[PDB]
């Protein structure tokens, strides 16, 4: 055999490990779209793989060849751990990517209250367009998505206070 | 076991 990528997609840390003494300055070594071992780890939700790639040296910042990131692909899934590993390096919260929207527009359509919560916790910007022009709380509304509407509302009056 | 990349969501409802 499996690819470095496939080993992190899977959880095989063990094996990646091994890859990763035997091989050159491998971690950040994209695949043909781009893709990173750290982003596939992160878009399988395979927490303790993103751990030990950030550990090695990963760079979460990187984008795909559509501008994919862990990050979107993290917040695609649901992954709420993952979400918060990355945002302890401090990648943008707010990275938009030609498929047209950003980790909150993603956690929103997959209707992912908790990643939603952790996103605006960490301070995801609610007026971030998609490249319709809806806002998260537009898309929260247009969906009928009636608990995602109820966290983003509740963030949005913690804005305003001190 | 091989695993395919997850797309990121379509925003049309």
């Amino acid at each position: 055999s499996l690819s470095i990528h496939q080993l992190a997609a899977q959880g095989e840390l063990d094996q990646l490990k091994e890859h990763l003494r035997k091989g050159d300055n491998l971690v950040n070594k994209p695949d043909e779209r781009g893709f990173t071992p750290l982003i596939w780890a992160s878009a399988f939700g395979e927490i303790e793989t993103v751990r030990f790639l950030l550990e090695w040296g990963a760079d979460p910042h990187i984008l795909a060849k559509e501008r994919e990131s862990a990050l979107s692909l993290a917040s695609t899934g649901g992954y709420t751990d993952i979400v918060g590993l990355l945002l302890e390096r401090d990648v943008d919260i707010n990275i938009y990517d030609w498929n047209g929207g950003t980790p909150l527009l993603y956690a929103v359509r997959g209707n992912h209250v908790k990643c939603v919560e952790a996103l605006l916790a960490r301070g995801a910007d609610l007026t971030t367009e998609a490249d319709s022009g809806y806002t998260p709380m537009d898309l929260a509304v247009a969906l009928g998505y009636r608990k995602v509407q109820q966290v983003i509302e509740n963030h949005i009056l913690k804005l305003f206070q001190s | 076991a091989f695993v395919h990349m997850p797309t990121l969501p379509n925003l049309d409802f």
